[PDB]
């Protein structure tokens, strides 16, 4: 489990979580609130990195984990 | 595994200040608790003190009724939930066994000078056992994860995650059984709480699929 | 990264190898050789516990680790 | 996460990443250099070994790890 940042098309930064094999979009506080305290409490990564959105890193993670809303 | 002295002496050198674990009303009781158990012992107590009556425990942990301040061990984490304590509770940690005068001493917030607004700083208290439920006692030395969730109608279910799913556990030897496995092969020992509701646990819904067993 | 030992109702013992979230019998002795490279290769998880087919942590496992066929 | 080589069955030699329990054909040298970097920025493993196509281990993780493509 770890959070990254992109920095999309449109110059917003946008938080992003993966857990499950899956990456989830944290689109407010709240979200991001609760996704940090996931990570303390099982051992999830701390490196925070931001990728840009052409960046091949992130494009490898965006085919391997898929997204899931909500 | 936990060394009880490392918990006594940070509980003891708790006294004359407090914890705040959950952002509400400053230093209440379950907030030492809540923050002792979670260092240690990497388990978030759930709701008030009362409902350390009868909600889940983790892994080795015991939960004794208490007749008589005799049983009270170092270490135990204190429950009053009888008369004036029923609704609510008190908690607090045992920082010496009990005595045989009726009497024990615990280090507790929000007893003495006790707020509703702001609680109170931690203090080591020679109580008797007025009110007095119990204890549960942590498993110290020397004497892959779960979760539960608090339903909307008011129960508390335990679930299990291996492989990227989620499996609902239907009795205590599904419990023990999925424990044996987290300790087989080295999976996180963690337990909280989630209310239904919780953004955490919808985004652990939404990303861990159910399989039933 | 695992093996697991099974006992079969018949009574037979299999050994099986878990590995990307699935589960992998291993027909004959060259290929729980290879599993065990794999397991020392990239750190996995070296606990080989045998379980009874009605063992409730067993039935976990084959409900959350779908099988593949090699 | 990991990365592995493969010696294919004409000769040549793949380089393939193994995150969210599936696999990533490594295409070109700047893939592979963005991949050893999510490897060490997510305590990856670092482990480089080389599988001829016929292996039981490759044979293995190749049914137990979908592709995905890029
Ligand atoms: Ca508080």
């Amino acid at each position: 489990m770890f959070i990254y940042y992109k920095r999309t098309k449109q110059g917003s930064t946008e938080q992003w979580f993966v857990i499950g094999g899956k990456r989830i979009y944290l689109p407010t506080m709240t979200y991001v609130n609760e996704a940090n305290d996931l990570i303390k409490r099982y051992g999830g990564n701390t490196n925070v990195t931001t990728y840009n959105h052409d960046n091949f890193g992130l494009k490898m993670m965006e085919a391997a984990l898929p997204q899931v809303k909500v | 595994m936990v060394k009880l002295n490392d918990v006594l002496s940070y509980v003891n050198g708790l006294v004359g200040k407090g914890v705040d674990a959950d952002g509400w009303y400053g230093t209440q009781c379950m907030d030492l608790t809540v923050d002792v158990m979670q260092r240690f012992f990497g388990w978030r107590p759930y709701g008030n003190a009362i409902a350390l009556v009868d909600q889940p425990l983790p892994a080795g942990f015991q939960r004794i009724r208490t007749t008589s301040s005799t049983q009270i061990k170092a270490g135990d984490v204190m429950i009053w939930g009888l008369g004036y304590y029923a609704q609510y509770g008190h908690t607090g940690i045992a920082t010496e066994d009990g005595r045989a005068d009726g009497t024990f001493v615990s280090v507790d917030q929000n007893w003495i000078n006790p707020s509703l607004e702001v609680g109170s700083p931690a203090a080591a208290i020679h109580h008797n056992m007025d009110g007095v439920w119990g204890v549960i006692r942590p498993p110290y030395e020397a004497a892959m994860f779960i979760y539960y969730k608090r339903t909307k109608q008011g129960s508390t279910e335990q679930w299990f995650v291996i492989g990227g799913k989620r499996i609902y556990l239907p009795t205590m030897t599904y419990v023990n059984e999925a424990n044996d496995l987290i300790k087989r092969y080295g999976g996180n020992t963690n337990v909280t709480t989630y209310n239904h509701d919780n953004f955490g646990l919808k985004m652990m819904e939404a990303a861990l699929p159910q399989v039933k067993v």
